[PDB]
């Protein structure tokens, strides 16, 4: 990775400096024992966040405001890094941005099947998946008009042309099929882009981590589809991410599975996932594995994967902050220790 | 019932926040847009409490609908169950309040 | 009366409305109406909230409860006026993101007055 | 021993004479086929009182199959729970003896369908009673699992308390004196901090707090591994100043009430955690083992009832069927299955998924 610093040395340095700002386990323990939300803000100000939240009154402080402000700081940092990126690194972060542009466009077709309202959706559309022509895409009243608005002039073109037809998405449900299949196509395309235009060790610490993302998507699809028998397995096979440790051998059995026991049999098939769903909830174990993979992404020094590792680590760090803030504001401190810290 | 209502509603709100944390995104808009039919109904039937024809409400939990139950991760289903229990408690409280008014 | 699902008017917090919808909610097919009336705090007009309360409790005719999510603090007069009848709607004030103290509850106020 | 050896139970009408070895006596042919598989088996059956209708018999058979599947699942769950508790030492299955006898010895007799189980009622009533008993055993197993989860939570809390000297949650680590003992109303005279770097930085932070925060006083230091730490003296008339100094010192303060009540509460919590862990690991473990043995006996009885029902459905009444034990060598399961398939010269209603024998059920 000697060539890595010709264009991304400063970006890597800034990202590592940001990583030094991630909340350590001691910081999380300190935040856990906060009496109230205002005291949580006071103790958080001692961290790298500082006076980020001082712009609002103590009585106006709430968990939603906590999430909004911390995620806004996250997005400011990411936008700064992207603005100071060049070439394949900028394309990689652009890909990251598409990862949430998928969700924004899927949210936007909602409210276009039933054109009840607009504008408020744009306000709710989080900026990490923003694109310049999204406001133009907002005005398109008809679903078809929005389809060609996103079929061209948006980075959504290859995914939409990959598996969709302009009249097909009317019948398909946004969450069950439309967003999940778009994530699918996104994952194959992103994995291919990594395999083509990335340097080692960022190579491996992207294929493994994107494979984990595909695996968690597949597990969620398998364990959510069983409650809705309307999804026939062949479409489910067309919905599974086609990438990861499960593919090829496991994803077929997950697609053909029709009950929780079958998914268990086809899931404990591979190593990293025995007892993974037997005990507890999927979300906590998935986030723990994500943090483990991110930590590793940080073990590497001259790898552009530190950007992705920092993004996911900082997002789960703000998620942990919001979880603690909820457990305090709701006074549900009995399950405040569900935060996941690997620093 | 009203003093326990705050506790039960804040537990349900914490369950919703756990669902949001698991799903990452704010599933509120998707849930609002995904409503298609009433899965929880109030059975308005009359009683005979002390010779007065008071009317109370019972819960029609119809699992066949499951309109929003197939969206999102399993945390969505867990939060749906928790909110269904909370809504049953609130329906009992509302029936008691209607009986009190009558 | 006509058994209907509980109404949902939440202007102090839309999270409560989202949770109630995730529980269960109904939208009128032919009339394109919806029981949900989620309102953003500081964005929906108080007159608009009163109009929604009238359209649900006074205009719509069925057998159902109608949650308020403590948003009736600004519309306390309308809540008291609508509380004069137990049907076709029965009011309720579930605890929203802002905790619902029993002091501001109209039903609790009546109970305390009758104590 | 060979406790890991699989078990496949079967039965056949008294007039049967398998075509695999024509001309041989039924018991002799079975033994020779068993000798061909190096196996052994013995008769084990009980004449049920079920004389219900064909539709009633079919419904009872379906219910019995469902109940047998449920009982097997419960037995497997109990065995897994015991193995987690380091009880299934020799093997995950058949290691624990049942009714003061090992698994094959218990399988060498099936008179359990008597007295405590011989309701003498219809097969439906006995099936319902066995299902209720299995549900009670499953509830006991669930209670044991809940106790184990509580013990795990208590152990996690104890580990968090003893996670480390720095940010220690165990108040017992700090001595009773110099910990706000007999605290004055206007002066707490105690504070706890865990500064980073060397202890000189902690002294400077104490020196910073030595003015405008509290009148000058001394307190002991703490190790906190490499990170510095020290008990500090903080006043209550200027408690806000001391808290502000601690926060601004970037020393990660962790001060908390060290009163006698807090120490007593912590000691009681630790004692309760240890007691719950010991209870779940010993008494709950023994109760779960006994319940697992009972559930194994009940599942064997239910399997016998299901085999009898099948022998009344597949084979024809009047009841004259002869059952055979399930004993087989550990590696001869496939050969035994092939031999049974060859010997199944009956039940042509299938193709010229269920076994075509009069009775065929593989266990463990």
């Amino acid at each position: 990775g000697v060539y890595f610093n010709i264009d991304n040395g400063f970006i890597e340095g800034v990202v590592r400096g940001y990583r030094n700002g991630l909340l350590s386990n001691n910081q999380y323990i300190n935040l856990t024992q906060c009496d109230t939300l205002e005291d949580l803000k006071l103790q958080l100000s001692s961290t790298d966040y500082g006076n980020f939240l001082s712009s609002v009154s103590s009585e106006s402080l709430t968990t939603s405001l906590i999430q909004e402000y911390a995620s806004s700081k996250l997005y400011h940092e990411f936008n700064y890094i992207r603005d100071q990126s060049s070439g394949s690194t900028r394309k990689f972060m652009d890909y990251i941005t598409y990862g949430y542009m998928i969700d924004n466009v899927a949210l936007m077709i909602t409210g276009t099947i039933h054109d009840r309202d607009k504008g408020e959706i744009l306000q709710r559309c989080h900026p990490l998946g923003w694109f310049d022509t999204l406001p133009t895409l907002s005005v398109a009243t008809d679903l078809e008009s929005l389809y060609e608005t996103v079929l061209v002039d948006t980075p959504l073109a290859p995914y939409f042309k990959n598996c969709f037809d302009t009249a097909e998405e009317l019948d398909d449900m946004n969450i069950e099929i439309i967003r999940n299949k778009l994530y699918k196509a996104y994952l194959e395309d992103f994995y291919n882009f990594v395999t083509e235009e990335i340097p080692e060790p960022a190579k491996e610490c992207m294929q493994t981590l994107l494979g984990f993302e595909a695996d968690r998507r597949s597990i969620n699809i398998a364990l959510n589809s069983l409650q809705s028998s309307d999804i026939d397995p062949d479409l489910k096979s067309d919905l599974l991410p086609n990438i990861g440790k499960l593919y090829p051998l496991a994803t077929f059995h997950l697609a053909q599975a029709q009950d929780f026991e079958g998914v268990r049999a086809a899931l404990a098939n591979v190593y990293e996932y025995r007892g993974f769903l037997e005990t507890g909830n999927l979300e906590d174990h998935f986030y723990q594995l994500e943090m483990e993979l991110c930590r590793d992404a940080f073990t590497q020094q001259f790898a552009i994967s530190t950007v992705w590792a920092w993004m996911k680590s900082k997002e789960q760090e703000v998620r942990n902050i919001t979880w603690i803030a909820e457990c305090i504001a709701q006074n549900q401190r009995e399950r405040i220790n569900n935060y996941i810290s690997v620093y | 019932a009203k003093q326990k209502m705050g506790r039960v509603m804040q537990t349900a709100a914490f369950s919703l926040a756990e669902v949001s944390y698991a799903t990452g995104e704010n599933i509120g808009y998707q849930v609002q847009e995904s409503v298609s039919t009433a899965r929880f109904k109030v059975r308005a039937r009359q009683e005979n409490v002390s010779g007065v024809y008071l009317s109370q409400f019972e819960s029609y939990i119809d699992p066949e609908i499951n309109d929003f139950r197939l969206t999102g991760l399993g945390r969505g289903g867990q939060q749906v169950q928790r909110a269904k229990e909370i809504y049953s408690r609130a329906v009992e409280t509302l029936v008691e309040l209607a009986s009190l008014q009558t | 009366a006509e058994k209907r699902t509980l109404i949902a008017v939440i202007a102090d917090e839309d999270t409560t409305t989202g949770l109630l919808l995730a529980g269960i909610g109904q939208i009128t097919p032919e009339t394109q109406e919806k029981n949900f009336f989620v309102y953003q705090e500081g964005k929906t007009t108080k007159e608009e909230i009163t109009d929604k309360f009238n359209h649900f409790t006074e205009e719509r005719d069925d057998i159902a409860i109608l949650l308020i999510n403590q948003h009736i603090a600004e519309n306390i007069r309308a809540r008291v006026d609508s509380f004069t009848n137990a049907f076709p709607a029965i009011l309720e004030i579930p605890s929203k993101d802002h905790p619902y103290d029993p002091e501001k509850d109209s039903v609790l106020k009546r109970v305390r007055k009758l104590f | 021993l060979y406790t890991a050896n699989d078990f496949i139970l079967i039965s056949l009408p008294q007039n049967a004479q398998p075509v695999t070895a024509p001309g041989s006596k039924t018991d002799s042919w079975f033994n020779e086929t068993l000798i061909g598989g190096r196996a052994f088996v013995s008769d084990f059956k009980i004449p049920e009182f079920k004389i219900g209708s064909l539709d009633t018999l079919i419904v009872e058979s379906e219910e019995l199959s469902k109940v047998d599947n449920q009982i097997g699942a419960s037995i497997g769950k109990i065995i897994e729970i015991l193995q987690g508790l380091n009880e299934t030492s020799t093997n995950a299955y058949r290691t624990l003896p049942i009714n003061n006898m090992p698994v094959p010895e218990y399988l060498e007799n099936f008179q359990w369908q008597t007295r405590k189980f011989k309701l003498d009622k219809s097969i439906k009533d006995l099936i319902t009673l066995i299902s209720n008993e299995s549900s009670q055993l499953d509830a006991d197993v669930r209670a044991t699992y809940a106790n184990y989860n509580s013990a795990k939570t208590n152990l996690a809390a104890a580990e968090r308390k003893k996670t480390g000297d720095l940010s220690v949650r165990s108040l017992h680590d700090i001595v009773k004196p110099e910990d706000f003992v007999l605290n004055s109303e206007h002066l707490t005279t105690v504070l706890v901090a865990v500064p980073k770097s060397l202890k000189s930085d902690f002294e400077k932070s104490y020196e910073t707090l030595s003015k405008n925060v509290v009148p000058a006083s001394a307190s002991v230091i703490a190790e906190d591994a490499e990170y510095v730490l020290f008990n500090v003296h903080l006043f209550k008339k200027n408690v806000q100043e001391f808290t502000t100094a601690a926060r601004e010192k970037k020393f990660i303060p962790r001060e908390f009430n060290y009163s006698e009540e807090l120490i007593d509460q912590l000691k009681k919590e630790h004692d309760s955690a240890a007691s719950l862990e010991q209870s779940l690991r010993v008494q709950l473990v023994r109760l779960a083992k006994t319940a697992y043995v009972d559930v194994f006996i009940n599942w064997f009885h239910i399997k016998a009832l299901r085999v009898y029902v099948e022998s009344v459905l597949r084979y024809g009444l009047p009841p004259h069927f002869n059952i055979k034990i399930i004993a087989v060598p550990p590696k001869n399961l496939s050969k035994c299955k092939s031999e049974l398939i060859d010997a199944f010269g009956f039940l042509g209603g299938n193709a010229f998924e269920y076994e075509p024998f009069v009775m065929y059920i593989i266990n463990l």
